[PDB]
RNA sequence: UUGACCUCAAAUCAGGUAGGAGUACCCGCUGAACUUAAGCAUAUCAAUAAGCGGAGGAAAAGAAACCAACCGGGAUUGCCUUAGUAACGGCGAGUGAAGCGGCAAAAGCUCAAAUUUGAAAUCUGGUACCUUCGGUGCCCGAGUUGUAAUUUGGAGAGGG
RNA sequence: GUUCUUUGUAAAGUGCCUUCGAAGAGUCGAGUUGUUUGGGAAUGCAGCUCUAAGUGGGUGGUAAAUUCCAUCUAAAGCUAA
RNA sequence: UUGACAUUGUGAAGAGACGUUUC
């Protein structure tokens, strides 16, 4: 970003007086918004939990947050996707406990 | 079979290649078409000039960024900075490009410069019928060439700050290599605490 | 906007409200014919999303297709050939069942043009699809500048050529390095790099 | 042109040029590179050592001219400066009105040290130079300006 | 009480509920149609009402 | 007992549409072996022949879920080149592209998701009149399980 | 280049302020199978099984955990040369 | 031909896994 003007090394590149271009809304693609934030809430308490979700929280308050994650990674196909789901559980679990 | 002292050839003809031979016998007569249809385009385009006004653009890759190249369009930043709308700019002789941004002032400034210099050099005819005729100029690109900038003068002063340029590169490279390693040995300096 | 709710409700296919719905509907759809005319898009939020519009000239069909691999229709297993091509039982169709769905309704309604389709249910034996069609000689569309494009002859049986949405999927049209063959069109791009170009003054 | 061809000379002699005992049959020994490791081995070793087996590292999706770094030797260098303009700088021999040569603009990517140049200062701008190339420049009253 | 598909309307009592909104699952999707000079109307709800 | 609605039917109902042919070139499906490897099964021939479905005057692709790692580039197609190269391969026979660069041609876009809610503002048809590739009025129907208008990410929307 | 028409109080563009900014699911993705590709711990395609998310998702030609960076905005569509 | 998963749902006896729950 702050280019050294030399053609190799730890930030190589010719020096250019820079601009910083107007930000694209496309880069805000997955952006939340109160709209969806609301509807997705309302569908949750209407539709309810799903099968694997029901066992997911079960592994949580039992055989650790660990073992639950490994299942969740197998079940959803990605580690990252699993952690983000296991997290979502803990917040549901949070609600049930301390209301 | 194999014999004699010859190079090993690799001629891919084991596949019914003759079903697919394209012999450009029409190279000649197609030039005539490509003309005759440029000619008759140039007509009904009234006095307009066949081609759009196109930007300067630096050209990508370490191989090629030394040169400068006509880009596709003008950004939206350059068009408003030229004091006109993109939507209207298209209807004149100008090419716009909504994807493609400015992170280099010296290409921006020199591109808004083209836009200004272009307007000033064309006459946009009024919306009714009657006009001041004007002859027909065919190329915008001939008229507004793109040239490569100035980088330096014919001569200057020798200035030797003593640093060898080789070694500057060497140390520069070593820097890269171990930065990660060093990023580690340091982390364990924080972790080396009581 | 009741749609945004449906879009997000439809996502919870393992919820009892939806399990129950799916369970009762896949039975109903089975007792009807393999192909039948549908009253109105069971997924109004979905038909819509794919370009369907509730008016005179938009038709919705539902269709059962049989699910699984393609058993090589060779007589008694006999391949008569090398051992590579001796396969029979693990061979997968290069198109998608949804393409088989689109194609089958489109021949029954050959007076309509196929716009798109979407899943609605499946079971061990069938995948279920609702297909959205459009009548190219019904004036409601012929005068509609948004959809008159499909009246053109160039879109005749577009689903049998893979110009539909599943059609462009299986045909592997997409930009990028992951699609070097299949993009400009598999075969066409093959014929390209397999053609010998000789100019008049040979190079 | 066929008129000059040997096969014109051969008409009327049986068997073309190809012999009576040994014919001109339809691929003795196999098509193309067949039996390289076998009956065509004596030719493959000698005339083509190294032909068989792997060697070195693989490189997926390699892009030539990521390595675009064409070379230039001091051996020339002064070619980069326009002829007529050259004489002028040659005698002026000054550290104060020294000529500038943008090698990267000339299309090069590294200066190498082959050969000798005259004691005249030159401002050489480039990416990468050899430890020896810049040594000679520096010793002729010039310097090296690293660019990109 | 008779909308097919039901998914059009299931989330309503709970949409109402969250907002306070009084609701009723009246009988008749064809009765609500008559109520707006049509054939069927699914839903119907007044907001203003003269005093 | 009366009138709606949903679904499903029937008519030589009112008007339409499909088939079949051609297939050099085009979009898919399906799919060999002869052959090459001096044998041969992987591989090769070949993602080819044959077989099937569907278009046009071109077809398809097309305004990036792209290329790049640059000072960045900017829909698609094509030619020159990349290059017989990176890579695949009993790493054998053999196969084998992409990015940049020059050129030809150039063109950009619209839906879904939004309360018109102070006015379904939209549309097929029948029917009368006219200036008939249609306009206007009337009537039935379609449509709120959403037809119009505004908005499509480059944005844009509501208010000042 | 002529002349009927018949459009207006209606359509559009631009400047600052502010608040919002809805963006496609049995999909993306993952496993496994077959097929294909120069694509090599897997290039595309398909079958079954699993099946998301919203500071998300995809890609970044060596698999994995972790931290950053970069680049576009999929699962709907039209379009001459 | 055998096993898993899918089609697959509701109530119990049990021996079992630490009033839910897989046999
Ligand atoms: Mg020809
Ligand atoms: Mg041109
Ligand atoms: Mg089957
Ligand atoms: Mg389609
Ligand atoms: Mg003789
Ligand atoms: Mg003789
Ligand atoms: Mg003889
Ligand atoms: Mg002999
Ligand atoms: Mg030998
Ligand atoms: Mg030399
Ligand atoms: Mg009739
Ligand atoms: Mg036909
Ligand atoms: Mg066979
Ligand atoms: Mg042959
Ligand atoms: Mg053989
Ligand atoms: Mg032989
Ligand atoms: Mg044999
Ligand atoms: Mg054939
Ligand atoms: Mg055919
Ligand atoms: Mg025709
Ligand atoms: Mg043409
Ligand atoms: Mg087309
Ligand atoms: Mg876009
Ligand atoms: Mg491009
Ligand atoms: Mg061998
Ligand atoms: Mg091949
Ligand atoms: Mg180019
Ligand atoms: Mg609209
Ligand atoms: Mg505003
Ligand atoms: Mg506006
Ligand atoms: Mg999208
Ligand atoms: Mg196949
Ligand atoms: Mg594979
Ligand atoms: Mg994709
Ligand atoms: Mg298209």
């Amino acid at each position: 970003t702050v280019k050294t003007g030399i053609a190799i090394g730890l930030n190589k590149g010719k020096k250019v007086t820079s601009m910083t271009p107007a930000p694209k809304i496309s880069y805000k693609k997955g952006a939340a918004s109160n709209r969806t934030k609301f509807v997705r809430s309302l569908v949750r308490e209407i539709a309810g939990l799903s099968p694997y979700e029901r066992r997911l929280i079960d592994l949580i308050r039992n055989s650790g947050e660990k073992r639950a994650r490994k299942v969740a990674k197998k079940r959803l196909g990605s580690f990252t996707r699993a952690k983000a789901k296991v997290e979502e559980m803990n917040n549901i679990i949070a609600a049930s406990r301390r209301h | 079979a194999i014999s004699k002292n010859l190079p090993i050839l690799k001629n891919h003809f084991r596949k019914h290649w003759q079903e697919r031979v394209k012999v450009h016998f029409d190279q000649a007569g197609k030039k005539v078409s490509r003309r005759n249809a440029r000619a008759t385009r140039a007509a009904k385009i009234a006095p307009r000039p066949l081609d759009l006004l196109r930007p300067v653009v630096r050209a990508p890759t370490v191989k090629y960024n030394r040169k400068v190249r006509a880009g596709r369009g003008f950004t939206l930043a350059e068009v408003k900075a030229a004091g006109l709308t993109a939507a209207y700019a298209r209807t004149i002789g100008i090419a716009v490009d909504h994807r493609r941004q400015n992170r280099n002032q010296e290409i921006f400034d020199a591109n808004v410069q083209r836009l200004k210099e272009y307007q000033s050099k064309i006459i946009v005819f009024p919306r009714n019928g009657k006009a001041p005729e004007a002859e027909q100029v065919l190329s915008a690109a001939a008229t507004f060439p793109i040239a490569q900038p100035a980088t330096d003068v014919e001569a200057r002063a020798v200035q030797d700050n003593g640093e060898s340029a080789f070694r500057t590169l060497r140390l520069a490279r070593s820097e890269k290599k171990f930065r990660g390693i060093r990023e580690k040995r340091a982390r364990e300096k924080a972790e080396a605490e009581a | 906007g009741a749609y945004k709710y449906l879009e997000e409700l439809q996502r919870k296919k393992q919820s009892d409200v939806l399990r129950f719905l799916q369970r009762v509907r896949v039975w109903e759809y089975r007792q009807k014919n393999v192909i039948h005319r549908a009253a109105r898009p069971t997924r109004p939020d979905k038909a819509r999303r794919l370009g369907y519009k509730a008016k005179q000239g938009f038709v919705i069909y539902r269709v059962r297709v049989r699910r699984g691999n393609r058993k090589r229709p060779v007589p008694k297993g006999a391949t008569y050939g090398k051992p590579t091509n001796q396969g029979v039982n693990e061979l997968k169709y290069q198109r998608s069942l949804r393409a088989t769905a689109e194609e089958r309704v489109g021949r029954r309604a050959a007076n309509l043009r196929v716009l798109n389709s979407y899943w609605v249910n499946q079971d061990s034996t069938y995948k279920y699809f609702e297909v959205i069609l459009v009548d190219p000689q019904h004036k409601a569309i012929r005068r509609d500048a948004r959809y008159n494009w499909i009246c053109d002859p160039v879109h005749k049986h577009r689903e049998a050529r893979g110009l539909t949405a599943t059609g462009k999927k299986s045909r592997g049209i997409n930009k990028g390095h992951k699609f070097n063959n299949t993009k400009a069109g598999r075969r066409k791009t093959w014929k390209r790099q397999n053609t010998l170009s000789l100019w008049r003054y040979r190079k | 042109p066929s008129r000059f061809t040997k096969t014109r000379k051969h008409r009327g002699h049986v068997s073309a040029g190809k012999g009576r005992i040994g014919k001109h049959r339809k691929h003795p020994g196999g098509r193309g590179m067949a039996g390289g490791q076998h009956h065509h081995r004596i030719n493959m070793d000698k005339y083509h050592p190294g032909y068989f087996g792997k060697v070195g590292m693989r490189y997926f999706h390699k892009q030539q001219a990521h390595f675009w770094k064409p070379v230039l030797n001091l051996d020339k260098l002064w070619t980069l400066i326009p002829e007529d303009k050259r004489d002028q700088y040659l005698k002026s021999a000054s550290k104060e009105t020294a000529p500038v040569i943008d090698t990267l603009a000339a299309g090069y990517g590294k200066i190498l040290g082959k050969g000798r140049i005259p004691n005249v200062p030159v401002i050489v701008k480039a990416r990468f130079v050899s430890k020896l190339a810049e040594e000679k420049i520096r010793a002729a009253g010039g310097v090296v300006e690293l660019i990109a | 009480n008779d909308v097919d598909p039901i998914e059009l309307v299931v989330f309503l009592p709970a949409l109402c509920k969250k907002m306070g909104v009084p609701y009723a699952i009246v009988k008749g999707k064809a009765r609500l149609g008559t109520l707006v000079n049509q054939k069927t109307s699914a839903v119907a709800a007044l907001t203003e009402v003269r005093a």
